[PDB]
């Protein structure tokens, strides 16, 4: 029934994957503020190279660097994190193998782009070991530097890959440092310390992804978070009037009975026009309930975000937010 | 505003092939699907491409199927031309295209070879340069008057008409041959790779520069595009009433034009027109009353003023690319109260489309 588990408060590394387009971004920013509320410090991170952090902010394209990007509740802090494989490369070649001046003659050819492009498993090792990174991170006092880490992930046709250590590590050079590293990130995302967090729409194709995700996932034996079901939208009629109007049946002299009561007179052309709106609205209502049924089959805690009515704006993610701690989310 | 005529391009056996552009998660593959199926109900021959049809759709069509080629689609005797479908098979495209440039010998070793079947068949624009490539095949095949092209779904609508070509320059780099099939900065940057990289992935990627011996993919993405710039091509930009679809829509208007490529018009889908004539502001107060005093009636009206609501944020958005593009025809699709994943559903999609 709970959205949120009290065990999802102890994790330390929220992966938030789901199909293209359904509302990753937004909402891995909404859950960073909320998990930031009451001074807390929260790193927001992006590894596909895309920009979505600045895009989502409307701000210009962020360096490799951990910045301030918003305020959250009560002194919190959210800190942007946009990947650059390319930074991260060259950092790796540096810190594992003191090969900096190969790195840079590379990056002047265009040769980190080419070694990151022609090799997958390096990409995510360098990704997922970076993200390993940002969590396991401590001060001066033993104490970690961020609360918690949130993952702007890859979509649900490839977030099983990604978090595929084993295979990622397979087409590497054998021996090394690489190795010991590898097996840090792999007790981490196999440990309470993660949950994977799947958004979704109330459409087919976002739903088949999010159940083929969990079992891939489940498989895999990697946390799963919860399911976030994105841009909800109000029913505003009771299960038995829904039912009936999804059939077509609506009761004209009940609801021009009730037009009379709030002063409406209405042509006989408009009224069946009233009629057939309420009846496309059922439809419309019942198809998604047919496909959020699909998800009931799944023992895993279930979250729902209202759709906002403008342009997903600052304001919006705050209001994402508060919708977020309101289900028990912190 | 200039009403799009998608029923007198479809008639006009002049125009041979109808490219349906846009945004993902718009109604590209339905619309295309759509069109097709009007054609062949003009008496056309027609074959449409499909990239993605849903599960139904694709078995309306009877595509279900792992095949990379044309099938007809049985229609009612009535119907006095032929349509013909296929999904697109992105690595069967890649093999076939491999094979017609190495031969078949050669493409036995390409085909079996770890590094082409893992990583070089997904690279970023493949989806997109097989869908070209496969569109290749269908205009030199000359057996079909029309071709129905559905193009890959993305963020990025130009990716259809750039990422072909920007795949083509990743595959002709100097970095292919030079890195892995010696100099002061390419021996630096080989030992490196020879230094992280798994010496048995290095051989297979080695082995694939050496077995397909190709500015070979360049030169291809190039003499492919050309084909969209032959007399009879149409390009349909397809949005949904949403603003990130619509400025995806504009930005692929403004590149055709500077391109000077035939625009047919804008598929503005999944409106919502209002059947009851009631304002907004009446139907809130109406509804606000009722709840101080049955409740289905209030209810009713909530659905009204939330759908005229709907209704005016597409009016807006519309206006705002019709004022920046007066001459672009259009044509809004209401949304239907069905999936659009059967043949009748397709015939009622078309009815939209050509009215
Ligand atoms: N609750 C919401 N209400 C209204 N619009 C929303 C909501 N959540 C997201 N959106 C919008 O829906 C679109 C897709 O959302 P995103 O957060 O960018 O999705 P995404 O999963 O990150 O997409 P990709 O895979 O990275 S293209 C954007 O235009 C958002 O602003
Ligand atoms: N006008 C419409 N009314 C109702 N459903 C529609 C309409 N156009 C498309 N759809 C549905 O919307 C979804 C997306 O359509 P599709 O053509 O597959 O999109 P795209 O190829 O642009 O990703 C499908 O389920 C399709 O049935
Ligand atoms: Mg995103
Ligand atoms: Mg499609």
């Amino acid at each position: 029934s709970v959205g949120w588990p009290s065990r999802l408060s102890g994790v330390r590394l929220h992966l938030v994957t789901g199909k293209g387009g359904t509302g990753k971004s937004t909402i891995a920013a909404a859950l960073a503020l909320t998990l930031a509320a009451g001074g807390r410090k929260v790193l927001l991170v992006e590894v596909e190279g895309r920009q979505g952090i600045a895009q989502l902010f409307d701000v210009p394209p962020l360096p490799y660097q951990e910045l301030k990007i918003a305020t959250a509740e009560r002194g919190g802090q959210v800190n942007a994190l946009a990947i650059d494989i390319e930074a991260a490369f060259l950092e790796y070649l540096d810190m594992f193998y003191n090969l900096g001046i190969a790195g840079r003659a590379m990056r002047r050819i265009g040769a980190v782009e080419f070694a990151t492009t022609i090799a997958p498993g390096l990409r995510d090792v360098l990704l997922t070991g970076k993200i390993k990174e940002t969590v396991v991170r401590l001060d001066k006092n033993k104490l970690p530097v961020y609360d918690a880490i949130v993952v702007d992930a890859p979509p649900t046709g490839r977030i099983a890959r990604f978090l595929d250590v084993t295979k990622a590590v397979s087409d590497l050079a054998k021996g090394g440092p690489v190795h010991a590293q590898s097996e840090g990130v792999v007790k981490l995302l196999h440990s309470n310390q993660t949950a994977i967090h799947l958004v979704t729409l109330l459409e087919a194709l976002p739903v088949q992804e999010t159940l083929e995700a969990i079992e891939e996932l489940a498989q895999m034996e990697l946390p799963i978070g919860s399911v976030i079901v994105n841009r909800n939208i109000p029913a505003h009629l009771e299960p038995q009037d829904l039912a009936k109007a999804a059939e077509g049946e609506v009761d004209a002299d009940s609801v021009r009975a009730g037009l009379l009561t709030a002063g409406v007179k209405l042509p006989d052309a408009d009224f069946a026009g009233l009629l057939t709106e309420t009846i496309q609205h059922a439809t419309r209502i019942t198809a998604r309930a047919e496909i959020a049924q699909q998800l009931d089959a799944l023992q895993v805690p279930r979250l729902e975000l209202p759709t906002v009515s403008d342009g997903v704006d600052l304001g919006s993610l705050y209001e994402l937010s508060e919708s977020l701690a309101q289900q028990g989310v912190r | 505003p200039k009403t799009l005529d998608m029923g007198a391009i479809l008639a006009d056996t002049s125009n041979r092939v109808v490219v349906c552009c846009g945004a993902g998660g718009v109604g590209k593959t339905t619309t295309a699907a759509a069109l097709a199926l009007r054609a062949a109900e003009y008496g056309r021959t027609v074959v449409v491409l499909t990239i993605d049809p849903a599960k139904r759709l694709a078995q309306a069509l009877g595509i279900n199927d792992l095949g990379n080629t044309p099938q007809r689609v049985p229609l009612a005797p009535e119907v006095p031309g032929e349509l013909h479908a296929m999904m697109l098979d992105m690595r069967r495209t890649f093999d076939e295209m491999v094979m017609q440039y190495s031969g078949p010998e050669r493409a036995q070793s390409i085909l079996d070879n770890q590094f082409y079947q893992t990583v070089a068949t997904s690279l970023a624009g493949t989806q997109e340069y097989m869908a070209m490539e496969k569109l290749g095949q269908l205009l030199s095949q000359d057996r079909w008057d029309l071709i129905v092209v559905d193009t890959p779904p993305s963020r990025n609508a130009l990716d259809f008409l750039d990422a072909p070509k920007r795949l083509g320059s990743f595959m002709d780099s100097r970095l292919w041959r030079l890195l892995l099939a010696i100099t002061g900065v390419m021996g630096l940057a080989m030992k490196a790779l020879s230094t992280v990289l798994g010496s048995q992935m290095l051989a297979d990627a080695a082995a694939f520069v050496q077995s397909l011996d190709a500015g070979g993919f360049r030169e291809k993405a190039d003499r492919t595009y050309a084909l969209l710039k032959r007399r009879g091509t149409q390009f349909v930009v397809v949005s949904a009433a949403e603003p990130d679809a619509l400025r995806e829509a504009s930005f692929f208007v403004d590149r055709l034009s500077q391109e000077s490529m035939p625009l047919a018009g804008l598929v503005f889908n999944r409106t919502h027109p209002m059947l009851c004539a009631l304002p907004i502001e009446r139907a809130i107060d109406a509804a606000e009353t009722l709840d101080a005093e049955t409740s289905l009636a209030a209810a009713v009206l909530r659905i009204h003023a939330e759908r005229g609501q709907t209704a005016k944020r597409e009016i807006r958005l519309l206006s705002r690319f019709t004022g920046a593009n007066p001459t672009v025809p259009v044509v809004g699709v209401p949304s239907l109260p069905f999936d659009v994943s059967d043949l009748e559903a397709l015939r009622a999609l078309a009815d939209q489309l050509t009215t």
